C-alpha cells in the first residue's frame, strides 16, 4: 500500500501580506533547504542495509522528503536529522573529497560493469 | 604525516588537561604542545575517554609516535596510544617560516595600463597564515577592536607577482595576488579541559565587508607589504600560476573612489552628469566587473568623451569585441581608437529577449550582461521595457549555492536554541528592499517562479513613468484573497513559465460543470484536481 | 461596594434610585441630606477567584495544569521519544497550531507539527 | 580518590554537575500552561528575564506540589549521571 498523502496544516495569516514577508519566507528558503540531501541519504540506506526500502528508516526518509518537496507550497521546514546523514558515499559518486566505499548492490555491479567495458 | 594533530586513546577519567599538558612536557621537549582539548560529554564536568592534542613541530609529532609505539608513555598507570586526527584543534600552519606578523596589507586594483597601483584602504599589524593543506591563505585583520578574518582560496588568485615598496629594484619588499572572485568574510564574537596555549575561545560566522569605504568590494587585487625577503621568493612560489619575474610598481592617490552604498563596483552616476545612454552605461559597468577593464581605467574623461558620441551600433559592436577577448586590456583607449522593431518579431516567431542577468555575492555584484534566453508571458504585454527586466540571484563569491551556515548560525542562549542571524541575511534582506540602482535605473521585486525559487534568483523591474512594478503586480491579479505567504507567492510566480502566444478567448465562452470526490476511510480524495476537456475545433484552432 | 460619608454628620451613605428624579442619589439615614451622585457607578469589584485564603498551598488546589507528554514523536536531533505537545498560535498566524518540546536535559529542541 | 588531586577534580566535577541538575529542574519547572506563549517558536523578548529570577523559582517550587513532584523526577534524573562518578573515581578494591 503506497504512503499517506496528507499535507501539513496551511498557515493562514490574520491581514494582509505587506511585501516584506514574502522576503523573509524568500529568504528563509534558503536554510532549511534538504531537498537535495534526503534523496541521497536515502540511496545510500537503501545500498547500505539489506531489504532496502521496508526498514522505518527508509519510511522517514520518503515522509522527509514528501515534507520537503511540500515546502515549496506549505511553509514546512523538512527538519532534517543529523543522525540520518549518509557519512558514507558509494563508488558512482562525485565526491572524492568524501570518504567512497565500495559498493555491493545492483548500482555497484552496474558501476563496475560499465567501468570494464570503459577499460 | 598531513597534519600535527595526534589523538589520545586513552586517558584516565579523573584528570585535567593541565595534568595530561604537563605529563607531555616532562616526557617530550618544553613547550612543545600548542593544542590540547579533551571532549566532555556534558557541558564542563564529564570528558571523554580521549583527548586530542597538536605538538607544534612535526618532529615532536613524530617523536610521540616513536613514544608511544614503544609503550614508554605510562600517565597515571595507563599507557597512552597516539593516532592520527582528522582535523586540527586549530587552523595553523606547522612551519614558521609562512607565519606572518605585524605586515602592512593594502587593497586595490591596476588603475593606470602602466605599472601603477592605487591604494584604497591600507590595515597595519594584520598577520597572514598560508595554510597548503587546505589550499587557502587567511589574513587576520584588527579593526576597532574585534578582528576579522579574511580568506583567498588557491583558486581565486589567478597569477603572482612580486614588487617593491622602497623603490629599489632589486629589492623584493611587496607581492601583488591578483584575484577573481571575492574572498570570504568572518568577524568574532565573544575552559578547564581546554588549555590552548592562546586565547582562541571563539567561533568565525561570515559577515559582509567591515570596512567604512567598502574598499575590499571594490578591489580585485590584494598587494602584501613585506621587508626584503630573500628566501620568501620559496614560500610565495608555492602559490598557483606564480611568475618568476620583477616588477615595480608607483602608488597613485586613489581615495576618491570610495561608495558608502552597499553595491559597491558600480560607477558613479554624478560623475557623468549628461544625457549617456543607460545601455552603453551597462555594457562599461557589466565589462568593468569582469576582469577586464578596471575601474579608473574606464572613469576617465577621455574614454567617455569619445563614446558619447559616436554610432551605436559601432559602440555596441566595439563594446562586445572588447569584452570577448580573455586577455585583460590595460588601455581600452588605445584599442577603441584602432578598432576604428526586431524585438517584437523575435518574441512573436521564437520568444527571443535578451534579459539581464545579475549576480549578487556578500562582497560584490557580477552582471552577466544583455543574454538572449526565452521569454516568458510577462514580456508578451510588456515588451516594450525589455532592459528593464533584470534576473537576480543570490549566489556565493564562487558563484555557487549559498551554505546554510552562512545565514542564521545557530546558538545556544538560553533554556532553548536561537538562531541568530548574519549580517549576510540582513545584506539580503536590504537588497529585496532597497533594490539595485543600475545607471539612471532603480530595480524593485516583482515575483520569483516555482523553479526560481529553487535557484535563488528573482525577477526585478525597473520602476517607470508609464509603468510601475505595482501596475505590472495588479495587473497580473488581485493575490489578497491567498492568505498564505508560501502560497501567494507561488501563485504570483506561477505565472512566468514559457508559453507559445494563441489566440485570445473571452470571458462570456465559460461554464461551470461539477467535480467529483469520494471520501473513504475518512480520506479526502479527488479525482478531478486539474483535468479538463476540449473540443475538436478548439484543438484545430 | 463603594461607600461614601455625607459632609454634614460623616456616615456613611445608602445608594438609591428614584423614578421621578431619573437619577442616582445617595442619602444617609442620619440626618436628611442627599448630594448628586458621581460617575454613576454603585459597585465595582476587579474579579478574583481567590476565595480559599491560607488554603491553596496545603492543597493542591491545580491551578497551573502541567502540559502533557507523549512518546510517540520522535526528536530529530536526538533519538528521544519524550516531548511535550501543546496548542498555541503563531506570532501573526490564525488558529492554533500544535508545538512540541523535547523532554531531553541535554537537548533543548523545540518544533511545530 | 587516589591523591589531593583527585579529590579536588571530584569535588569541582560535583559541584558542576549540582549546577547542572539545578538548571536541568529549573527547565523542568516551566513546562506549565503558564508559559505556552515563551515555550512556542516565535520572538519573545523576555527571555532574559526568564534566567535572571534565580531565587524564585525555589519559592515557586516549595509552593507549588506539582512543581516540586516535576522538579524531584527531573533532579533524579540529571543526579544518577552524577552517582555514576563513583566508578570513574573510585579503585576496584574500594570495600564500600
Ligand atoms: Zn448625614
Ligand atoms: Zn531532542
Amino acid at each position: 500500500p503506497p504512503m499517506d498523502y496528507a499535507g501539513s496544516r496551511p498557515r493562514l495569516m490574520d491581514h494582509d501580506v505587506t511585501l516584506e514577508e514574502i522576503h523573509k519566507f524568500f529568504v528563509d528558503y534558503m536554510i532549511s533547504d534538504t531537498l537535495g540531501v534526503i534523496s541521497t541519504a536515502h540511496l545510500v540506506h537503501a545500498d547500505r542495509d539489506p531489504e532496502k526500502a521496508r526498514s522505518q528508516k527508509c519510511l522517514e526518509l520518503a515522509n522527509l522528503h514528501s515534507r520537503a518537496v511540500d515546502f515549496a507550497k506549505t511553509g514546512a521546514p523538512a527538519e532534517m536529522p543529523y543522525a540520518l546523514k549518509p557519512r558514507e558515499f558509494p563508488d558512482f559518486l562525485e565526491r572524492f573529497e568524501k570518504p567512497t566505499y565500495i559498493s555491493e548492490s545492483v548500482f555497484g555491479k552496474l558501476y563496475r560493469a560499465v567501468k570494464s567495458s570503459l577499460a | 604525516t598531513n597534519r600535527s594533530t595526534v589523538k589520545i586513546s586513552n586517558v584516565p577519567q579523573t584528570i585535567v588537561a593541565d595534568e595530561l599538558l604537563r605529563f607531555l612536557e616532562l616526557h617530550l621537549g618544553e613547550d612543545t604542545v600548542f593544542a590540547l582539548e579533551i571532549p566532555t560529554t556534558r557541558d564542563n564536568w564529564k570528558p571523554r575517554d580521549f583527548a586530542r592534542v597538536q605538538f607544534t613541530t612535526l618532529e615532536v609529532k613524530s617523536r610521540a609516535q616513536l613514544l608511544s609505539s614503544q609503550s614508554k608513555l605510562l600517565f597515571k598507570t595507563h599507557n597512552l596510544r597516539l593516532s592520527e586526527a582528522y582535523d586540527d584543534i586549530i587552523p595553523r600552519p606547522v612551519d614558521p617560516r609562512k607565519r606572518l606578523d605585524d605586515i602592512v596589507l593594502t587593497v586595490g586594483f591596476p588603475e593606470s595600463d602602466e605599472k601603477r597601483f592605487c591604494a584604497l584602504e591600507k590595515w597595519d599589524g594584520v598577520r597572514c597564515w598560508i595554510l597548503t593543506e587546505k589550499r587557502r591563505v587567511e589574513f587576520w585583520v584588527w579593526e576597532s577592536g574585534d578582528c576579522y578574518k579574511i580568506e583567498v582560496r588557491f583558486e581565486d588568485i589567478i597569477e603572482t607577482l612580486s614588487c617593491c615598496v622602497n623603490g629599489d629594484a632589486s629589492e623584493i619588499d611587496a607581492f601583488l595576488l591578483k584575484l577573481k572572485y571575492g574572498p570570504k568574510v568572518f568577524k568574532r564574537v565573544t575552559d578547564r579541559y581546554r588549555f590552548c596555549k592562546e586565547d582562541f575561545d571563539f567561533m568565525w560566522i561570515r559577515t559582509t565587508d567591515f570596512s567604512g569605504s567598502k574598499s575590499i568590494g571594490t578591489s580585485t587585487c590584494f598587494c602584501l607589504e613585506v621587508h626584503n625577503g630573500s628566501t620568501m621568493l620559496d614560500i610565495f612560489s608555492g602559490l598557483p600560476y606564480y611568475r618568476e619575474d620583477t616588477l615595480s610598481l608607483t602608488y597613485v592617490d586613489g581615495k576618491t573612489f570610495a561608495s558608502a552604498a552597499q553595491i559597491v563596483p558600480l560607477l558613479n552616476a554624478a560623475i557623468l552628469g549628461l544625457e549617456f545612454p543607460y545601455e552603453i552605461l551597462f555594457q562599461l559597468n557589466a565589462l568593468v566587473h569582469a576582469q577586464k577593464i578596471s575601474l579608473f581605467a574606464a572613469s576617465d574623461m577621455e574614454l567617455i568623451k569619445i563614446l558619447r558620441g559616436m554610432s551605436l551600433e559601432t559602440a555596441l559592436v566595439i563594446l562586445k569585441k572588447l569584452h570577448q577577448q580573455s586577455s585583460i586590456c590595460y588601455d581600452p583607449v588605445f584599442f577603441v581608437k584602432t578598432q576604428m522593431a526586431s524585438a517584437y518579431k523575435r518574441l512573436t516567431e521564437q520568444n527571443i529577449m535578451s534579459c539581464q542577468r545579475a549576480y549578487v555575492t556578500p562582497s560584490k555584484i557580477y552582471l552577466l550582461g544583455p543574454e538572449l534566453e526565452t521569454a516568458n508571458y510577462v514580456v508578451k504585454n510588456f515588451a516594450e521595457h525589455v532592459s528593464d527586466f533584470m534576473r537576480v540571484t543570490f549566489v556565493e563569491e564562487d558563484w555557487s549555492k549559498l551554505p546554510a551556515n552562512a545565514l542564521s548560525v545557530n546558538s545556544k542562549e538560553g533554556y532553548f536554541v536561537k538562531p541568530s542571524r548574519t549580517n549576510i541575511y540582513n545584506r539580503v534582506l536590504s537588497i529585496l528592499g532597497e533594490g539595485i540602482t543600475v545607471g539612471p535605473k532603480r530595480f524593485e521585486f516583482l515575483a520569483f517562479s516555482a523553479s526560481q525559487l529553487r535557484g535563488n534568483s528573482v525577477w526585478m523591474f525597473a520602476s517607470n513613468e508609464k509603468v510601475k512594478a505595482e501596475d505590472i503586480r495588479e495587473w497580473m491579479g488581485c493575490f489578497r484573497k491567498i492568505r498564505s505567504i508560501s502560497k501567494c507567492a507561488a501563485r504570483m510566480g506561477q505565472l512566468f513559465s514559457a508559453s507559445r502566444q494563441t489566440l485570445i478567448v473571452r470571458a462570456q465562452d465559460v461554464e461551470q460543470i461539477p467535480d467529483i470526490e469520494v471520501t473513504t476511510d475518512g480520506a479526502d480524495y479527488c479525482f478531478s484536481d486539474g483535468i479538463g476537456k476540449i473540443s475538436l475545433a478548439f484543438a484545430k484552432q | 461596594s463603594t461607600m461614601k460619608f455625607c459632609r454634614e454628620c460623616n456616615n456613611i451613605l445608602y445608594p438609591k434610585e428614584d423614578k421621578e428624579q431619573k437619577i442616582l442619589l445617595y442619602a444617609c439615614r442620619n440626618c436628611d441630606h442627599q448630594e448628586v451622585a458621581d460617575n454613576s457607578c454603585v459597585y465595582r469589584n476587579e474579579v478574583h477567584h481567590s476565595v480559599s485564603e491560607r488554603t491553596q498551598i496545603l492543597t493542591d488546589v491545580a491551578s497551573d495544569p502541567t502540559l502533557p507528554r507523549t512518546k510517540a514523536v520522535r526528536c530529530s536531533k536526538c533519538q528521544h521519544r519524550e516531548a511535550v505537545f501543546f496548542q498555541a498560535t503563531a506570532r501573526g498566524e490564525e488558529g492554533m497550531t500544535l508545538f512540541f518540546v523535547c523532554c531531553n536535559p541535554n537537548c533543548g529542541h523545540r518544533w511545530r507539527e | 580518590s587516589s591523591d589531593l588531586q583527585s579529590r579536588k577534580n571530584l569535588t569541582e566535577e560535583i559541584s558542576y554537575g549540582l549546577r547542572e541538575a539545578e538548571q536541568v529542574c529549573n527547565k523542568q519547572q516551566l513546562m506549565v500552561e503558564s508559559w505556552r506563549d515563551f515555550l512556542a517558536v516565535n520572538g519573545e523578548d523576555k527571555e532574559e528575564d526568564s534566567v535572571s529570577d534565580l531565587a524564585r523559582f525555589c519559592y515557586e517550587r516549595q509552593k507549588s506540589a506539582t512543581l516540586s513532584e516535576l522538579a524531584v523526577s527531573a533532579f533524579k534524573d540529571a543526579y544518577r549521571d552524577v552517582q555514576a562518578l563513583a566508578y570513574r573515581y573510585g579503585d576496584q578494591s574500594n570495600s564500600f
